């Protein structure tokens, strides 16, 4: 019975494995989108001032 | 969005703590099983 | 501060391990609770095996 | 249905409107400080009287 908990730890970490790398394909857009924003704010604050 | 990646991250290092634990653990278990199975186990089925 | 909040994330996710096992150990000593009940019964070997 | 109303607390005598109310940092900190305390000592008195068994 160890060994089977084992194994479905296995899977789930596999699984889960593959879901942080979903989840990390779909933030990393995000960090880019904020430093985009980051680089157009900063820009227009300087050209205003 | 950061904040739940490396709560997604600490949770397979959590699960990959647990398997190794777990395989560890079963492991030392199985040596000990194999050690005293046959300890005097052997000399009675042998002359049955 | 980024960090910090990792690190603060860590010591809430140690917290939510504390209570998985917390909750492992009470299931431990319901597990021990019945190991009593089966010594209740004492199951003595015979007077006269020999 | 009231333009002013008295405050219901005691110690005081007056009648405020919405515009008078503004956010009170010290409260949630009190909340979440009681809050994390009390936290604490429930997971420490359950492990002691588990450890007690």
């Amino acid at each position: 019975n160890q060994e089977q908990a084992i194994a479905s730890y296995e899977a789930a970490k596999e699984e889960l494995g593959l879901k942080i790398e979903q989840i990390a394909q779909e933030a990393q857009p995000i960090k880019e989108q904020y430093d985009s924003t980051k680089l157009a704010l900063v820009e227009a604050q300087d050209e205003l001032q | 969005v950061k904040s739940r990646f490396e709560k997604e991250k600490s949770n397979q290092a959590e699960a990959q703590s647990n398997i190794d634990q777990g395989r560890k653990k079963v492991d030392a278990l199985n040596k000990t099983i194999a050690h005293l199975e046959e300890e005097l186990t052997k000399e009675m089925g042998g002359d049955k | 501060r980024d960090e910090v909040i990792k690190k603060k994330n860590q010591n809430e996710y140690y917290r939510g391990r504390t209570k998985k096992l917390q909750a492992t150990i009470i299931s431990t000593k319901e597990d021990f609770l019945r190991s009593q009940e089966i010594l209740a019964q004492t199951h003595l070997p015979e007077k006269s095996v020999f | 249905g009231y333009t002013t109303r008295d405050c219901p607390q005691a110690a005081c005598s007056q009648v405020v409107s919405m515009r008078d109310f503004v956010r009170d940092p010290i409260m949630e900190l009190r909340c979440k400080i009681a809050k994390m305390k009390e936290s604490q000592e429930q997971d420490k008195r359950s492990s002691q009287a588990i450890d007690v068994l």
